[PDB]
């Protein structure tokens, strides 16, 4: 989930657009 | 700005900021 | 404090406040 | 729309409960 992926790790570009809308 | 460590309300803000007028869903126990 | 006019990241806040572990979606052009 | 109902008008906590997940 993005916790994991931006919280717990570093986070990326890629990652948060694929939570836009 | 978005490569580093984004928890809480600072995570919350990036989506904010990058998907501007599209929105975001915020799911943190998925 | 939700019961006002909440703009822009004033209202994000507001959603990650109030909704907590459950998270929330943000539609601004619904 | 949320914006609608809570940035040109006034917010309330059930408006703002309908778009918790």
């Amino acid at each position: 989930g993005i916790v994991e992926q931006c919280c717990a790790s570093v986070c990326s570009l890629y990652q948060l657009e694929n939570y836009c809308n | 700005f978005v490569n580093q460590h984004l928890c809480g309300s600072h995570l919350v803000e990036a989506l904010y900021l990058v998907c501007g007028e599209r929105g975001f869903f915020y799911t943190p126990k998925a």
